């Protein structure tokens, strides 16, 4: 089952150091070069000179780059004998031989840590099987569906999950416990859905993180339904204090602050004479938005950046002196990494009442933020990751979580219950929260 | 010293505040223009909710800053 | 659109300098290594321009799974970055 | 003409991205099948009752030892169990 | 000849064009769900292939995914390639 081409190569001590320190160069170069020189010197054939004839790979043995859409590195391959290419898309190595890529190799594709893989082998196994995408249930212990739900985006968010695995936090923790500190209750989570501890299991790390929670907030630990964005606000807090407590010497640089986090800018313009101060920038870690007769989430994106004229503002112009009603534009300043959605899904009446709005609002897959940027401006394209929905009312309900992870897979997060789900059936759902991730800047 | 909240349908509001005011004045001026009683308001400034007993200045709320009003979707 | 192409405009071939080739990949490691990170879709002075100059940025974050191993001692999940230092 | 040079560079555009999805794709399910010789996929469900391992919700009955007292607790009442216990 | 090809692709990247090309290509792919549906697809093929062999998986793969491009992108690329094109070949 694996290349054999490969496997003789790797029989030799030197020769396997060899290839690993030039595949180890191939996949340095191509996450530092420039997009022309990219192009022009890892995407064009040696031979027909043309770029993007297929994919492009770039030999082990020599300097030669050949394309697959003619042929020319399977004819480099059988002129020359050199038989091992690295496709300059993706860091892939193929063996010309085989006409398969080489994807099983373990120390191959963690190349990064060949020198040190005697160590790495013996102390660490790879994940086990049921364990390898971290999709496990939590089980409601009272009223937790708004911190499982949470929890759940959190634990399959790509920038907390590195975080968490990098052992940044673990490395510097003073407290030093997962009873009494919540990040490393959080940690304690990530550990056992993705790893071992060694019906209920794997709930031991959301004990904890309910032990924690009481600790800092009764009325978030469990017990009485409480508002999933109130609970995301204090989770994200909680990492940031920690954080702050942690450091030799109290804009932030935490994992929250440098992933959650961007800016508003409220601009107060005079409708005099277009006099644009004072600007004011706001930090934000989310944006909450308004659905009132709307069906499209861009429409809310609209509606939060459109104009409005304030008529309860004293405004005086420092340019011409007038006194006409100010007009307030917010815009966005900073975008962040991960953009963090809530709809205001609620309503008060004046006749002493609150109502949910449930409306149904169209969600994309892919989300460009260009149009609310303030300030030409390039597409600037989100992939949604996440979703919380309620179902009930505004006083009482339930939480579920829908989560996307690689290959295109959906899960819903329903307690204990976690399940497969398609695309299709995630979009129809009513949205509460929705976790965005960037994927491409023009 | 004006600030605004943007309330539940998007529409911004003005109050008239001191950095030494306390959140539930804020709280009580918000509810005067909305209706909403302090206790369900939640008003959101750089990512945290404003808590009861603490003031404007304890957040750095400046002139012409903007918080954002929600309420609470219970579930469990 | 079904209109015949003559050649290139010699204006043009002129402003570009416009066999198999003799060129190596592996030259290009001195550049490399002057040139910070780059991202194939992520464009860097739109970067400076509308994200924090700080920001944390996964290109394509959902490409793969999670690339971690699981200590025999602990059974800690370990990013491959982490592995060495954990290991004492 | 400048609909066929058009079209050949759409095309190579087109099959290169084809090509990359692809060899990522094979390479990590390659991967999976390897490491896993008991590899199958995540149940999926189109009646939407059964988990991603082809199990029902398991509904109360459920306990949780509680390291705090000692004592076993309902499940669905941890939280308040801990709201008592841990005063 | 097959040189014509080779130096207009050369122009296009030193230009710029070819990166605004590729990323305009590449964000209405992803917008239009054609990337996720490609994902789908290859997952399917090597269900049904028994195997993941990149060459097996690639010759299924590959025509039904250039049939799945939208006209509307298929168009506005190629409209956006063709003026690239119109400024530097003679008719
Ligand atoms: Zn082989
Ligand atoms: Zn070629
Ligand atoms: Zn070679
Ligand atoms: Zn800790
Ligand atoms: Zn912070
Ligand atoms: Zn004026
Ligand atoms: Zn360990
Ligand atoms: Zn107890």
């Amino acid at each position: 089952s694996i290349c054999p081409h490969i496997q003789q190569v790797f029989q030799n001590e030197k020769s396997k150091d060899g290839v690993l320190k030039t595949c180890n160069a191939a996949r340095y170069i191509l996450n530092h070069s420039v997009p022309k020189e990219k192009f022009l010197n890892t995407m064009k054939c040696g031979t027909c000179h043309e770029i993007n004839s297929g994919a492009t790979f770039m030999c082990l043995q020599c300097g030669f780059c050949g394309c697959w859409n003619h042929s020319h590195f399977l004819s480099h391959s059988k002129q020359i004998g050199h038989i091992f290419g690295i496709n300059s898309n993706n860091g892939l190595l193929f063996c010309f031989k085989c006409e398969d890529y080489i994807g099983n190799i373990d120390l191959i594709n963690d190349a990064i840590l060949a020198k040190y893989w005697d160590d790495v082998c013996t102390k660490t196994m790879v994940p086990s099987m049921e364990r390898r995408d971290g999709l496990s249930g939590l089980i409601n212990m009272g009223s937790t569906a708004f911190m499982s739900s949470i929890l759940q985006c959190l634990i399959h968010n790509p920038y907390f999950i590195r975080h968490s695995m990098s052992q940044i936090h673990s490395n510097n923790c003073k407290v030093r416990s997962p009873d009494k500190c919540f990040s490393c209750a959080l940690d304690k989570i990530v550990h056992e859905l993705y790893g071992a501890l060694n019906s209920t299991n794997r709930q031991t790390g959301f004990i904890y993180l309910l032990t924690c929670a009481w600790k800092i907030n009764q009325n978030l630990a469990g017990y009485s339904q409480q508002d999933a964005h109130e609970f995301w606000q204090f989770i994200i807090n909680q990492i940031h204090q920690s954080y702050v407590l942690d450091l030799p010497n109290a804009q932030c640089e935490c994992i929250v602050h440098t992933v959650f986090e961007g800016s508003l800018e409220s601009s107060i313009v005079c409708p005099g004479c277009q006099n644009n101060s004072k600007t004011t920038i706001d930090p934000f870690l989310d944006l909450s938005l308004d659905i009132k007769d709307k069906k499209k989430l861009y429409e809310c994106l609209d509606s939060f950046h459109k104009k409005e004229q304030l008529k309860d503002f004293n405004y005086h112009c420092g340019e011409c002196n007038s006194t006409q009603d100010a007009i307030k534009q917010l815009g966005i300043h900073k975008l962040p990494s991960v953009l963090v959605l809530q709809l205001k899904r609620f309503e008060h009446l004046l006749n002493g009442s609150n109502r949910k709005l449930d409306d149904f609002i169209e969600f994309p897959t892919y989300l460009n933020m260009k149009n609310y940027c303030s300030t030409k401006v390039p597409d600037i394209i989100y992939e949604l990751i996440g979703i919380v929905s309620h179902k009930g009312t505004v006083n009482e309900g339930h939480y579920i979580a829908f989560c996307k992870i690689s290959g295109g897979q959906w899960f819903k997060f329903n307690d204990s219950m976690v399940s497969s789900i398609s695309q299709e059936e995630v979009l129809k759902e009513q949205a509460y929260l929705l976790f965005y991730t960037i994927r491409q800047v023009n | 010293m004006q600030i605004f909240v943007k309330t539940l349908t998007g529409k911004t509001i003005t109050l008239e505040v001191e950095p030494s005011d306390t959140i539930e004045n804020v709280k009580a001026k918000i509810q005067d223009k909305e209706g909403i009683p302090p206790d369900q308001q939640r008003l959101i400034f750089a990512g945290k909710q404003l808590e009861d007993g603490r003031t404007l200045s304890d957040y750095n709320i400046q002139k012409e800053s903007t918080l954002h009003l929600v309420l609470r979707l219970r579930g469990g | 659109g079904d209109a015949e192409i003559k050649g290139i405009k010699p204006k043009v071939i002129e402003e570009y300098s416009l066999g198999p080739s003799n060129d190596s990949w592996k030259s290009l490691m001195s550049s490399a290594k002057d040139t910070p990170l780059q991202y194939d879709h992520m464009n860097r002075e739109s970067l400076k321009k509308y994200f924090n100059p700080n920001a944390q940025l996964i290109e394509d974050p959902l490409d793969k799974p999670i690339q971690y191993r699981v200590c025999e001692k602990c059974g800690k999940p370990l990013a491959l970055t982490a592995i060495v230092d954990h290991l004492e | 003409t400048i609909d066929s040079i058009s079209n050949g560079i759409l095309n190579n555009l087109l099959t290169t991205l084809i090509q990359d999805i692809v060899a990522r794709e094979t390479t990590q399910q390659q991967l999976l099948k390897t490491r896993y010789p008991d590899l199958r996929s995540y149940y999926f469900d189109p009646n939407g009752s059964l988990d991603i391992n082809g199990l029902q919700k398991q509904q109360s009955s459920q306990y949780i030892h509680c390291e705090n007292c000692g004592r076993d607790v309902s499940a669905n009442r941890l939280a308040a169990h801990l709201q008592r216990c841990l005063s | 000849t097959a040189q014509l090809k080779s130096q207009i692709q050369q122009y296009l990247v030193e230009s710029g064009n070819y990166e605004l090309i590729s990323n305009e290509l590449k964000a209405r792919l992803l917008q239009e769900g054609w990337v996720d549906k490609v994902k789908d697809l290859t997952k399917s093929e090597m269900n049904i292939n028994e195997s993941t062999n990149f060459t097996q998986i690639l010759s299924t793969v590959e025509p039904k995914a250039l049939e799945m491009v939208s006209d509307s992108t298929r168009e506005t690329v190629l409209k956006q390639i063709r003026e690239f094109l119109e400024e530097i070949v003679d008719t």
